[PDB]
């Protein structure tokens, strides 16, 4: 995250951080005590990956930390159905044991397909994640979140050479200088309606991080939340 | 379900005779007011709880 601010403990309890071959490579969501929502393209591959839920500092041990081995990856089955165009980007990422919900371990509330529209409608959202402060620079060590306002599709459309979907939507300033960046996929875009949560985008793709002109590139979760709400069943 | 989402806090339902139904997500209960949303467990989603 570009030009955000740390968060407090507990203040993001959805946030997961991933780790794999490359250590703290992307966030997810807490969907419910065994299911992980993240981007599809940080989970290409069939190659071993942990969750650590109730994470903050992620070089220090605060003793919130819940470690997780991933043991099924359910990419949305049109993901990659046409190359390099990240439509789609969005998967999920079933647990080995449940976590333990507490004030740091809480799942991200997900609406039906028309209210998830109308919280990302009203226009101002909270992304979060560990990617980096700086575009080319460094990822964080303690969380950080950023409140993004959305940014209308015409504009969105005129930022950029490449396509963006009905299943996407854009954010971020004008002015540049504040935007998810490399590391932070997979992560939350989140809409507090009245002091509760909902998920409303996934951290997706960009053109280098909190450029003017430029914005953030996110999945439109609505689109989906049909689809997570079939896969994540618990019985 | 118009104007200010019937005062439903989470999810309104048009009915019938100009009337709402109030619902809220998994983990919350619609509060006796009809209206509001109150957690049913103890970690409910989207809430923060640490202070
Ligand atoms: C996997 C995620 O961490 C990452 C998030 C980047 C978000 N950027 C902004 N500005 N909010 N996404 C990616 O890395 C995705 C998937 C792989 C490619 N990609 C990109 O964002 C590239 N930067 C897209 C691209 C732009 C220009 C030329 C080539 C590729
Ligand atoms: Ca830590």
């Amino acid at each position: 995250i570009v030009g955000g601010e740390d968060a407090k403990p507990g203040q993001f309890p959805w946030q997961v951080v991933l780790n794999g071959k490359v250590d703290a490579f992307c966030g997810g969501s807490i969907v419910n005590e065994k299911w992980i929502v993240t981007a599809a393209h940080c989970v290409e591959t069939g190659v071993k990956i942990t969750v650590v839920a109730g994470e903050h500092n992620i070089e220090e041990t605060e003793h919130t930390e819940q470690k997780r081995n991933v043991i099924r990856i359910i990419p949305h089955h049109n993901y990659n159905a046409a190359i390099n165009t990240y439509n789609h980007d969005i998967a999920l990422l079933e647990l080995d044991e449940p976590l333990v919900l507490n004030s740091y371990v809480t799942p991200i509330c997900i609406a039906d397909k028309e209210y998830t529209n109308i919280f990302l409608k009203f226009g101002s959202g909270y992304v979060s994640g560990w990617g980096r402060v700086f575009h080319k620079g460094r990822s964080a060590l303690v969380l950080q979140y950023l409140r993004v306002p959305l940014v209308d599709r015409a504009t969105c459309l005129r930022s950029t050479k490449f396509t963006i979907t009905n299943n996407m939507f854009c954010a971020g300033f004008h002015e540049g200088g504040r935007d998810s960046c490399q590391g932070d996929s997979g992560g939350p875009h989140v809409t507090e309606v009245e002091g509760t949560s909902f998920l409303t985008g996934v951290i997706s793709w960009g053109e280098e991080c909190a450029m003017k002109g430029k914005y953030g590139i996110y999945t439109k979760v609505s689109r989906y939340v049909n689809w997570i709400k079939e896969k994540t069943k618990l019985t | 379900c118009n104007i200010k989402n019937g005062r439903c806090e989470q999810f309104c339902k048009n009915s019938a005779d100009n009337k709402v139904v109030c619902s809220c997500t998994e983990g919350y209960r619609l509060a006796e007011n009809q209206k509001s949303c109150e957690p049913a467990v103890p970690f409910p989603c989207g809430r923060v709880s640490v202070s």
